DNA sequence: ATCAGGAAGTTCATATAAAAGGCAAACGGAAGCATTCTCAGAATATTCTTTGTGATGATGGAGTTTCACTCACAGAGCTGAACATGCCTTTTGATGGAGCAGTTTCCAAATACACTTTTGGTAGAATCTGCAGGTGGATATTGAT
DNA sequence: ATCAATATCCACCTGCAGATTCTACCAAAAGTGTATTTGGAAACTGCTCCATCAAAAGGCATGTTCAGCTCTGTGAGTGAAACTCCATCATCACAAAGAATATTCTGAGAATGCTTCCGTTTGCCTTTTATATGAACTTCCTGAT
């Protein structure tokens, strides 16, 4: 009868990331027997958070590269250049990302 | 000529120095070439054995990763 | 072909409010695909054994916060919980 | 007059991102190794799985020279023997050491 | 608890160089930025420049360079600045504040202060609207912090007893910092923002500041100073 | 109430009292034991569970369990283990 | 009045509890359904790897002229051994302590 | 005298010994404390991050268990 | 007339499996860090707890001085430097160096 | 594939000294002990030790205590046999074989071996019911090698070609070896054995031998001479 | 090659803590039958890997030199192990005791289930645009008087 | 304390490979009832951890000595970087072929669901035994000459 129009519930808790994708992948994934509802909402805003911290990261990385778009190398650099990004990527290697620059400070 | 010597001379040098390495002993590059025979073998084993239970005959690249993932190696930048 | 389904598209919304005008290439937004799935199978994995070890059979937002606590290190964990609440209770008031 | 080219080497290296071991060789490395799990059968390769398997191998190598390279300095040398690399994977462990 | 023990007062000659340590305990050492403010009573609060421990790394003030160099020591767990060049207007209040690689991240925990005595248009513009106000002992406070560019929420409120260092209130332009109680609070984003106490008592008699870290050259506000009955 | 609180330690001691059948076991290696026989069990069964997963597969079988064995156990502990499990199917299934 | 009840592990040969090891698989939140010749599988490979290791402890017991296996006798069952030192690389025996290893350039 | 201090110097000599050191320098005590404190800090986190989720107010060895096992430091001889 | 007793001790002690540090002092130290981390609440411990955690402990520690007097070996000294601990620290990586 | 390179034959003097390599390739050289066994024509197959690479660990057997050495280069992946005190009573074949330390694995993969002619005890026996047999090339023969004291199924079967190396046959008393088809058929636990071959051919004229490696000192059988017709 | 003598292995009592053996309850595994539903098999479209060939210039290989490094040794000076002696934190153990973790019931808010409708995400097109390559001036070494 | 040569860095043109933008459409998310059930709260219990006193001896702290180590410098000899020139092998582009992978439909064997019964497992008592400890005996291997 007088059915309200659908709204998002990545609209409802103010996000970006897909609140109901990650709601069905934690229900498909086998983590569980059952899903509460908050944690999809609340899932989806820590992937959010780390997301935006390293695409901002990134970003500032290219911009002092003088460069508009976000390549690997970029990802690297904000990455490698971070205490705790590094502890938490630590077992990961992106592809052509490269190094950082260190040369040891003996051999100069 | 063998494959692993196709791992070139100037190839391991180039890859010592992306390391930082200023001086590098001729003996490295027979050690080099046996490590990174190591390390494809251990890879390798891994992809074919996830290619075969799969019921397949070509080694894709999440075969790769997968086996990369499950020694800790996780790769960003092919799937997954 | 299949649907093959990912994260480009909201990686891309984050992106274009972080910095309105940068772009991102394919690789590097394959790269982020990547990493947003790796973050979720880890917290959701540990999340999964959190359940496993108080008996019980639902994963709650509860759960999704110790494991960001277990999993994220420093002062991460602390702004990722402080997101993942404010976004839990805007959500309950709608 | 024979002028140092070791610093520029390193500084352009370790800027750039691109493979540092060509690809058809390591295609058939990769390849000889594959027939010897197969029992004797080819399998195919996708071409991004040979890229992600050389990009897995290089990062894995320039690190093992980084960490060996600590052990140079260490005794006090300069030039990278094979006792560095030896040591250098023998403390990683067995995981992150040897393959 | 984290504390930044910071060296007492110095009564130096112009021309010369002074060093002083910064030396922190009570977290990872390496995990955090060491940022530095001169205090100026003519100029209010001014950021030079950072050291992270991490891989030292720096980022100076254009202001400040060639005059600050900073250096770290893993061992110590102290973080140093030279300043070179000493001239009158070198005669200041040197802090060391305490801060994440985090974005949103702000100065959370400060150095004693450094009393050295002797013997620019890109920047980001904070305008305090009210620079002094007087108030009651309950009713309401609200002081703005308008912006000259689009910081996102990257915005922090300090405030700073007289002889003291700053203590922070909130950053983010909304959360409140640990230990800060909920008469305190935080509104606006872009180029708004808003601090506000609601039961006023007698510790809030203070001087009020806003920093922005959103673009690279931080920038603090004009101070606000408030006296209560 | 006590609880249930189930282990390995009787099926563990079968095992030993075969291997060698005048030789005891203390309680802390039996609880070490056990220890070893849950890590083994979520090992493969985490295994076996990523390459159903990997495979869309919603049954975990004896093909799953088989590569998840090859997968993780190294050099002829494989093939041994791999050789026993073939045994054991084969005589459940004939009978 | 039905027919006499046979154990799955003896009827696959084996000592492990083939309907234990299938009731955990099933509440182990691994998949969402089961194979039957999955848990016999398991249960033959845990059999397997647990013999193993008990006949080479049971082998150090017998050396050290002891008749009861301890942590110590684990210890140098798995430590002597590289695949099985390869297999348990991240695992701490507790009451196992070290091998006996000194450097022969101190000697 | 603080408790870091109870780690006393015959027995940071006595797990040199049993790792199999001949000589030790006088530096190396403060640096074993070190040490020590940073790997009790870390795992006593995740331990206290357990018997908190778990609505508890004892840390149990079964937390002990949990947080050295998803530090990839598997103790046997403890329950799990 | 100084005898030498080290080796004699390595011996032993790489035959011994008993707890080296003692279990009062290692109990209130891990209580003072556990202090810390739960907001000034003093919570409880079971004594398992404490052995378990102190088992890891010295399994670490011990595992520690091998790998870094494989460094001190690497060098030329038979001393144990804080410099060698810190270098097996930094090449062990993230999880299995530092923590 | 697996190979055990092993040097040519050698003509010595009594009281002089031999070393003998096994250079091995074609697998990870630590993970697998590498056996050696002396074979004298009267004596027929005799176990001397190994040694394991991953941690230089040794055993021997009790009659040759003193009289043999083992060594082991990782670098090079060779092991060496050192032969003392040469006598008369040495005139044999060293092979070298290839042994997981498994303890259902038995001698995979052998060298050729090495002729070494010098120029002038409370163990388990074990008992080849038949010595030689006559057979057609279609009929089922069977071979007995009932124990002495127990092996609990830890024993395997091999033949050899004249003036060749053993070839492994069957492991854990009833396991097939790679390779090996399934005419070969082996049976039996406790003390007694059997050794079945269905479909013979010409291929099928060696000599079968039982090995047991269920207790420490390793005994072969006395060897079955099969021929064809 | 021979004495001195403590460290190490051996052996017998032997007690005692810890491990092996026995019984009852409850709990979970098996048997049997009905229902569902997953995936192996078969047929087939469509991608994408293999392989071949010409071009072509990019770059590795090989030989020589030389100088910058490694390695062995010696001596000066530091410093950690050994050792003796007192005394003080650790440990056992003991009762009490009480905080608190685990057990049992209940029921209500939350989660699954199913159907229907809308909507947004993705694959496939057409269209824009950052950047890498390429060619010249400011600048900062690098030798060299 | 300053000139020839060269690497580094910036200004600018542009071709294009790659990113961005625009359209069906189909899969999936959201809305709406509905029945199911999990886990939080409350009362209660017995377990086990915290804390305190005696004590006692075992182990640690402290100061000295010296011999064995670290460190720095030197010189002989070794070996790796630099440089050159070509020709070999890698790369790229394209056609094609076809092997192999992905898609779709079907049904049958295999997995689940449920009920009932019984055999197994576990917790709590009850013996009994291997091993640590103590003490006397024998051998070995280093220290000394």
């Amino acid at each position: 009868k007088a059915r309200a129009k659908a709204k998002t519930r990545s609209s409802r808790a103010g996000l970006q990331f897909p609140v109901g994708r990650v709601h069905r992948l934690l229900r498909k994934g086998n983590y569980s027997e059952r899903v509460g509802a908050g944690a999809p909402v609340y899932l989806a805003a820590v992937l959010e958070y780390l997301t935006a911290e390293i695409l901002e990261l990134a970003g500032n990385a290219a911009r002092d590269n003088k460069k508009t778009r976000i390549i690997p190398r970029h990802l690297q650099l904000a990455i490698r250049n971070d205490e705790e990004l590094n502890k938490l990527l630590g077992r990961v290697t992106i592809a052509q990302g490269g190094v950082l620059p260190n040369i040891q400070a003996v051999l100069l | 000529r063998d494959n692993i010597q196709g791992i070139t001379k100037p190839a391991i040098r180039r890859l010592a120095r992306r390391g930082g390495v200023k001086r590098i002993s001729g003996l490295i590059y027979e050690e080099t070439r046996g490590v990174l025979k190591v390390f494809l073998e251990n890879v390798i084993r891994d992809a074919v054995t996830y290619t075969e239970h799969a019921k397949r005959k070509t080694v894709t690249a999440m075969d790769v990763v997968y086996a990369l993932k499950r020694q800790g190696r996780t790769l960003y930048g092919f799937g997954g | 072909r299949s649907r093959k389904e990912s994260y480009s598209i909201y990686v891309y919304k984050v992106l274009k409010q972080v910095h309105p005008d940068t772009g991102i290439s394919s690789k590097a937004m394959g790269i982020m695909n990547s990493f947003v799935n790796d973050i979720f199978e880890r917290i959701a994995g540990e999340a999964s054994r959190l359940a496993h070890y108080n008996k019980r059979s639902t994963i709650t937002s509860r759960e999704i916060q110790t494991a960001v606590r277990l999993l994220l290190p420093g002062e991460l964990a602390k702004h990722a919980v402080s997101e993942g609440t404010k976004a839990v209770t805007k959500y309950t008031s709608a | 007059r024979r002028r140092q080219g070791w610093l520029k080497e390193i500084r352009k290296l370790q800027k750039s991102t691109h493979l540092l071991i060509r690809k058809l060789p390591f295609s058939r490395l990769a390849r000889e190794i594959c027939v010897k799990f197969t029992r004797g059968v080819d399998f195919n390769w996708q071409a991004q799985a040979l890229l992600a398997l050389q990009e897995a191998a290089e990062a894995f190598l320039v690190h093992l020279f980084e960490d060996a390279y600590l052990l140079t300095l260490h005794a006090g040398r300069v030039t990278l023997f094979p006792k560095d690399v030896q040591l250098a994977r023998r403390i990683r462990g067995l995981e992150e050491g040897l393959g | 608890e984290v504390q930044l023990q910071q060296s007492g007062p110095e009564l130096v000659e112009p021309g010369t160089s002074v060093k002083m340590p910064c030396k922190a305990s009570g977290y990872t050492f390496t995990s955090y930025t060491i940022q530095w403010v001169k205090q100026t009573p003519r100029q209010g609060l001014e950021w030079i420049g950072y050291i992270y421990p991490y891989n030292a790394g720096t980022k100076y003030n254009e202001k400040f360079k060639g005059k600050a160099t900073l250096t770290s020591d893993k061992s110590s767990s102290t973080v140093y600045m030279e300043l070179s060049s000493l001239t009158s207007e070198d005669s200041a209040v040197y802090y060391c504040a305490r801060k994440s690689s985090r974005l949103r991240s702000t100065l959370d925990y400060w150095g004693q202060g450094t009393s050295v005595t002797v013997s620019g248009s890109m920047d980001i513009k904070m305008t305090q609207s009210p620079s002094s106000m007087h108030a009651s002992l309950g009713e309401r406070v609200t002081i703005t912090c308008k912006a000259s560019q689009d910081i996102r929420s990257y915005l922090s409120w300090y405030q700073q007893k007289p002889w003291k260092s700053p203590k922070t209130l909130i950053y983010y332009a909304t959360s409140l910092a640990d230990g800060v109680p909920s008469r305190f609070s935080g509104s606006g984003s872009g180029q708004d923002f808003s601090l506000t106490i609601n039961n006023l008592e007698s510790d809030d008699t203070a001087t009020y500041y806003c920093l922005q870290h959103g673009e690279s050259p931080y920038t603090f506000g004009s101070g606000t100073k408030l006296e209560i009955k």
